[PDB]
Parts: structure tokens; sequence; C-alpha cells
């Protein structure tokens, strides 16, 4: 484990998690910090001078513990670890098929990110943008398929990054024991949803008083699990409040196995499609999108800028496991 | 003898232990979506 990159990609789901809480308070939030970190890290393999320092300290690195070429190392080999239970991660750049570019990039951009270059005709707008969600389609297994929705005709390249997920509980849940039960939205408004349940359950778990909130993790049979954090009701702020790698950690760290005498889950699917460019400015990604960018990394010419950052994200929770998806795309048009 | 019921919202992390990577992050205030 390369603990930089680690700790990196951490601080940087956290500070994510709270821009896009901030967007809509009350909403289900879903989302892939780790595909949109490596779609980031790709981008900036082509990125010189403030434009790179922005991302790379945006993806929270330190310049000064690491370099750019170990990052990009790190990113590799985390590349190869991840892709029992089903997990893959894709990279992959569509390009206008008469733009140049550096050969030391796309060799680059194959070696670190495992990533290939489709030639592409933006201007024939559908056709593009066809190539491209079927691309996602089969990288996610159908999960997602609509990650392009509008497409320019004088785009010159798009970065695409994918992942999917999908995992046995060791302990499932038995179907015949899921009841409609009430899910309180709030206090004085509830629903009835599936709530699947188990009986008599060991599993590592951990009650923290001073934030009000009770912590359980669900192991998938790899090498995978799910945390999950239940605030006390109204709590949930608060617990917000705290959230941040060293709160993660140490509530890692606090869990113990624990008999449950049962636990309540519910069967849900949720999905989410989000414009990162306010977030991405917000976390001081800036040059990247205005007429000082430089990625001539990728072409030999500060000839290119960032116009548009989507992700799009899946969540499927039932019985006997579950199912997660993700997508982000770069849109590059000239600069 | 505990309880755990998640009839409120709830956060959902899921991770990979090798890596020390968070794969996914998730807040579920309404699972009727
Ligand atoms: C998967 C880890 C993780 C992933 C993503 C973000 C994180 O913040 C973490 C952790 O902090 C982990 C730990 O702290 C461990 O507590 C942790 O530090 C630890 C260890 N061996 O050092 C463990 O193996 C784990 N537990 C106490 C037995 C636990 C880890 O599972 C997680």
């Amino acid at each position: 484990v390369d603990r930089g990159l680690a700790s990196a990609n951490v601080d940087f789901a956290f500070s994510l998690y709270k821009q896009l809480v901030l967007k809509a308070p009350d909403k289900n939030v879903i989302f892939s910090p780790l595909s949109i970190s490596t779609a980031l890290a790709f981008l900036s393999l082509g990125a010189h001078n403030t434009t790179l320092t922005e991302i790379l300290k945006g993806l929270k690195f330190n310049l000064t513990e690491t370099s750019e070429a170990e990052i990009h190392q790190s990113f590799q080999h985390l590349l190869r670890t991840l892709n029992e239970l089903q997990l893959s991660m894709g990279n992959a750049m569509f390009v206008k098929e008469q733009l140049s570019l550096l050969d030391r990039f796309t060799e680059d951009a194959k070696r670190l990110y495992g990533s290939e270059a489709f030639a592409t005709d933006f201007q024939d707008s559908a056709a593009a943008k066809k190539l491209i969600n079927d691309y996602v389609k089969n990288g996610t297994r159908g999960k997602i398929t609509d990650l392009i929705k509008d497409l320019d005709s004088q785009t010159m390249m798009v970065l695409v990054n994918y992942i999917f997920f999908k995992a046995k509980f060791e302990m499932p849940f038995d179907p015949q024991d899921t009841h409609q039960s009430r899910f309180y939205l709030s206090k004085k408004k509830y629903v009835m949803v599936p709530m699947m349940s188990l009986h008599h359950l060991t599993i590592p778990y951990f009650r923290d008083e001073e934030l009000s909130c009770t912590v359980v993790q669900l192991n998938y049979t790899g090498n995978a699990s799910a945390l999950f954090i239940l605030p006390d009701q109204d709590k949930m702020e608060e617990v917000e409040a705290m959230l941040s790698q060293e709160t993660l950690s140490r509530f890692f760290d606090s869990l113990e196995f624990r008999e449950i005498g049962e636990l309540y889950l519910p069967k849900f699917s949720i999905s989410r499609d989000y414009n990162l460019n306010d977030i991405l400015l917000q976390l001081g990604i800036e040059e990247a999108f205005t007429s000082k960018a430089d990625l001539s990394g990728i072409t030999g010419a500060r000839n290119l800028a960032v116009s548009q950052v989507v992700h799009k994200a899946v969540l499927d929770v039932f019985e006997e496991g579950t199912e997660a998806s993700a997508a982000t795309a770069l849109f590059i048009p000239l600069s | 003898r505990t309880i755990v019921r998640f009839n409120r919202p709830f956060l959902m992390i899921i991770v990979d232990h090798f890596t020390w990577s968070i794969f996914f992050m998730s807040k579920v205030t309404n699972p009727k979506q």
C-alpha cells in the first residue's frame, strides 16, 4: 500500500462528499471518489506548470513529499491491484481522428492508466456520443448507459473512467425475512420501504456515544466491505460535521465483533448524475478550465482546455449483496 | 440483545482492505429514490 496515495484519495473523498452535500443537503448521495480521482490523475498526465500543480493539489497530494512520477506510478500500481467478487476499472481517451497527440502521451497513458486511444468523429455528434456511452455500458455491464447526454461538435477529446462492482454478502439476507417497514425521512415524515433483516449476527460493531452514531461493517466475499454509519435520529448533520479521514480511521479502529440481536437494512437502488465544474473550481482546479490551461503534455501545444466534468453513479443493495457502478467524463475542446 | 435498525438516513461506504480505497460513498436519505 502506498500510504501517500491512500491518504490523498481518502481526503479527496471527504472533500468531494461535503461539496456534493452542499449542493442539496437533504438528497441521496452516491458517487465513486476513486473514479474521479483516477480520471483527474489521468488528466494531469498531460498537464504542465500551474494547470498541473492545481490538479495534483486538488486531489490532495503534497507535491513536496511526492513527485509527479511517483503519483502516476502509485495509480498504475493501484489500478493493477484492483482489477470471488466482480471488480473492474477502466480508462479511455476518445480523440478527434485528425488530432495530433505526442507519442510519449499515448504510450504513458497506456502504460500507467491502461488507456487506449479511440479515434472519434466528434462533428458527427450523435455517433460519437454512442461510441462513448457504449464503452461505458460495456465497462459497467449495462448499469451506466447515458453518461454522455450532450456533446459539442467541436470537442477534441473526452477522457473517461468507469468502475464496476458486484459482490455477495458473506452473511446474506434471506428474502423470506424482507418486510415492508417504516423509514423516517424525518422525525415527522415516514414511508414504508422493503426492509431486509438478519437474526443473531456477529459483525464488527462500534457505538460512538460522543457522536451519537452506530457503526457496523458488512463484509463481502472478497477483500471488500461496506461500512455503514447510522446516526441517531436528527444527528445526521452532527455526524457529517465530523467526517474526515481521521474520523473514518477511528471508526474502523474501534470496531469489535459483537452479536447483534437483529439488523434491519432497507433494500434500495439509488442513482445520481453530477456536473463537477463548480466543485472542482472550489477545490482549486481553475486554470484547466480557462484559456490559460496548459495541457501541452497531450499534444505538444497549449491547445486544449477542459469544458465539462460529469460523474454518474448507481448503488443497488439487495439480500444477496451489492452492485455499484460509476463513470467520470472530462470534455476537452480546443483552448 | 442489541438491535441495529436502518430506518432513518444513514451513510454507506464501500471499501477495499487491500488498497485502503473508498470505491463508493453514499448517503441514503430516502430509499424510495
Ligand atoms: C480498509 C481500511 C480502510 C479503507 C479505507 C479508508 C480507511 O480509512 C480505512 C481504514 O482506516 C482501515 C483501518 O484503520 C483499520 O482499522 C486498520 O488500520 C487495520 C490494520 N490492519 O492496520 C485493519 O486491518 C482493519 N481492522 C481494524 C482489522 C481496518 C481496515 O479494514 C480499514
